[PDB]
């Protein structure tokens, strides 16, 4: 609801934003590792953008798309990822499916627009990547899937920095039954909590944490891996790991604690191809309507007249303010750039580019 | 095998459907209300072993999933459809009724405390005014002699049980297939010398019928004088708490009690961390409510610690011992 200043001037010869070139890149990420790019101080054409990418649907929330044409913004933020075919309904606003619970949460309090599009199938190569650093620290490497499979997470778990999923070799060697796998944990981390029990005539029956696995744990309050939903702007904290598959049986101090690949649980995948095209999702966020220098070239700009001898508000080449204007001959404009400054008082004059006239600027 | 006709008699379901076994069709079948009175009901209750006991008998709609309708003195008249469309259901004793921190009086009227040398040792449950169900591991040698044991009923505090004021035990019967190593078939019966007098504080609990249709995680209750810690002193006051059944296959998995639960056992409690479920002691009751009647499901047998993760309580499975109990109660 912030109005455009009475006199307004854009910055000439700014580069193009090239939003379509980024959205049409052939290395498309999955929702597990959604990618972000920020655009500012450039020019864009919304009608041309919606066409250069093959758009199926475009709609905005807390905003009307007609209000975009011809406007300027402070910045525009874009997130993108490919859509698993079976999970498309997860992207409805307010949905609680797998995508917005454990991959990417759509902000509903800001001014945003959602864009569904597609690319030819034979050119696309999906890029699957695990962003969790504690999953990679303890043995998670890469995915081995087809060129159109799209990974997504089902559950996410978080831990402190002192986390280690292996049992202590001193403890494991003294177990008489149900011995856990053991290894050495990195310096600074704590060992998996275990316990030696007796029942009937049995002694030294060992029981550790997170049994059977962190998704179906019988005793979650004592399992170090904690369930967590992704907030706005975050990525999944990591896949849960079956601690009974981390380390090796009778392992000693010449083995470092690593988990096998079948120990990472709670994820799946699905193709994105249908009718020879792979479907993609994108999210726009509009920052600072009617300000900044990220402007639309969809409409012809009106040559508003520089009102003289009146107290007026202005937005000149990205700088805002309020003052009175008085035209002066070129002899008294002591510069070559389009703005005239005081040593510290900032704006004291400016030169219009559309008419080459020069003005002084006084306060109200 | 001197079987005059064949087999005996039972009750079925949570509505006590009177059923008989037929030698010609080799199956169980209900009994039609047609030409049935109270004197015939006392012949059925004495047959199972309840002796002079009898409570009620009426006719209802059949829900035992049976199609064909209708021992010594076998009035065998088979058919396929009852007249008046009514099957008879009878109860042989008034049981399964109670009232409506510490337990209130009348809340668990079937609970008893069993003493040896003037100190509490085990617990038990009342089924008839002379019979008590307990655990077999309470009465190993040398405690097989029935003279060591006395019972206290209707009393909630240990300091209120004075030497010489407890009912004397007449005989104790262990299960013929008990084994102390594995604790399989851990159940035993005790018989009193003089019968109790039932009232608002002392009442019996019903034995379980076939076809109970218990849920996978049925809600249950336990009671006793057990300590909160596994080595603590006996509680002065009686307590109780809720527990849930745990399916046998889950209880028998590698992460619980690996291959230690037999068909004669049943698990109940919680697999999570810090829930105190140690109120009961050996031989105590495990009961559940269904159709507004309290049923005896198990007697507490063994476990592993108090309020520990992965380690619930194990009980003797009463349903599979109902025949053996009916036979011991019949051989007076
Ligand atoms: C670290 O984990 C422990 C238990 O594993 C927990 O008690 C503690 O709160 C965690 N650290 C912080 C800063 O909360
Ligand atoms: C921007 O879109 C308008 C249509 O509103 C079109 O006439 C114009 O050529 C486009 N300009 C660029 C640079 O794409």
């Amino acid at each position: 609801v912030k109005p455009v200043a009475t006199v307004h001037r854009r910055i000439p010869d700014l580069p193009d934003c090239d939003i379509d070139k980024w959205l049409n890149n052939f290395n498309v990420p999955s929702p597990l590792n959604w990618e972000r790019k920020i655009f500012s101080n450039c020019n864009f054409n919304l009608s041309t953008l919606l066409r250069l990418v093959h758009t199926d649907s475009f709609s905005c929330n807390n905003f009307d798309e007609s209000k975009i044409y011809g406007s300027c913004f402070k910045s525009i933020v874009l997130d993108k990822f490919a859509i698993p075919n079976s999970r498309r309904s997860d992207l409805q606003l307010g949905s609680s499916g797998f995508l917005q619970s454990s991959n990417y949460k759509i902000d509903t309090t800001s001014s945003s627009c959602q864009l569904y599009y597609s690319l030819p199938a034979i050119n696309v190569t999906i890029n699957n990547y695990n962003p969790s650093s504690w999953n990679r620290r303890y043995g998670f490497n890469n995915f081995n899937l087809s060129s159109h499979s799209v990974v997504y997470s089902r559950y996410c778990f978080s831990v402190n920095n002192t986390f280690c999923p292996c049992a202590k070799p001193s403890f494991a060697s003294s177990c008489k039954s149900h011995k856990p796998p053991s290894a050495s944990c990195p310096i600074g981390t704590n060992y998996r909590s275990c316990e030696s029990t007796t029942v009937l005539d049995h002694t030294d029956w060992c029981r550790c944490s997170c049994l059977p696995d962190p998704i179906t744990a019988y005793d979650p309050r004592s399992c170090s891996q904690k369930k967590s939903l992704v907030g706005v702007g975050e990525h999944c904290a990591g896949f849960g790991v079956d601690e009974e598959k981390c380390g090796v049986l009778d392992g000693s101090y010449n083995v470092s604690c690593l988990c096998s690949t079948d120990a990472f649980l709670g994820w799946s995948y699905d193709t994105c191809v249908s009718n020879n095209r792979c479907n993609i999702f994108s999210n726009f966020i509009l920052n600072g309507i009617n300000s900044g220098t990220t402007c639309s070239n969809d409409l012809l700009q009106p040559n508003t007249e520089v009102f003289t001898d009146v107290c007026v508000d202005y937005d000149l080449y990205g700088i805002t303010g309020q003052g009175i204007f008085k035209e002066v001959s070129a002899v008294y404009y002591n510069s070559w750039q389009n703005l005239l400054y005081d040593s510290n008082g900032n704006i004291i004059g400016f030169k219009d580019f559309v008419t080459n006239k020069t003005y002084n600027i006084f306060p109200c | 095998g001197g079987e005059d006709e064949n087999r005996c008699v039972r009750l079925y379901g949570p509505n006590f459907i009177l059923q008989v076994y037929s030698s010609q069709r080799k199956s169980w079948h209900p009994v039609c209300q047609d030409d049935w009175n109270e004197n015939y009901g006392r012949a059925a209750c004495r047959d199972m072993g309840y002796k002079n006991n009898f409570y009620s008998s009426q006719g209802i709609v059949d829900d035992s999933g049976s199609t064909s309708f209708m021992d010594i003195y076998k009035k065998l008249y088979h058919s396929d459809a009852c007249s008046s469309k009514a099957v008879v259901s009878l109860r042989c004793i008034a049981c399964g009724v109670n009232l409506n921190e510490s337990a209130l009086p009348g809340a668990w009227p079937w609970q008893v405390s069993l003493h040896v040398q003037n100190v509490h040792v085990c617990g038990g449950s009342i089924i008839t005014p002379e019979w008590i169900v307990t655990a077999a591991h309470c009465v190993e040698k040398p405690l097989n002699n029935p003279w060591h044991w006395t019972a206290f009923a209707g009393i909630l505090r240990q300091s209120f049980m004075f030497y010489g004021a407890g009912y004397q035990v007449e005989k104790v019967i262990s299960h013929p297939n008990y084994d102390s190593k594995t604790k399989n078939n851990d159940i035993a019966l005790m018989k009193l010398q003089k019968p109790l007098t039932f009232n608002d504080l002392v009442k019996p609990v019903c034995l379980p019928n076939p076809g109970m249709m218990l849920q996978p995680e049925q809600l249950c209750w336990i009671s006793g004088w057990g300590a909160t810690e596994e080595k603590g002193k006996t509680s002065e006051v009686l307590n109780a708490a809720k527990v849930l059944l745990i399916e046998t296959q889950r209880c028998n998995s590698r992460y619980v009690y690996d291959n230690l639960i037999t068909p004669a056992m049943i698990c109940a409690g919680f697999l999570q961390g810090n829930v105190d479920s140690c109120q009961g002691d050996s031989g105590g009751p495990l009961v559940t409510s269904k159709n507004n009647i309290w049923w005896l499901i198990g007697d507490t047998s063994w476990g592993s610690g108090c309020a520990k993760a992965y380690r619930p309580g194990v009980y003797g499975n009463v349903m599979v011992f109902t025949d053996w109990i009916y036979r011991q109660m019949r051989a007076d």
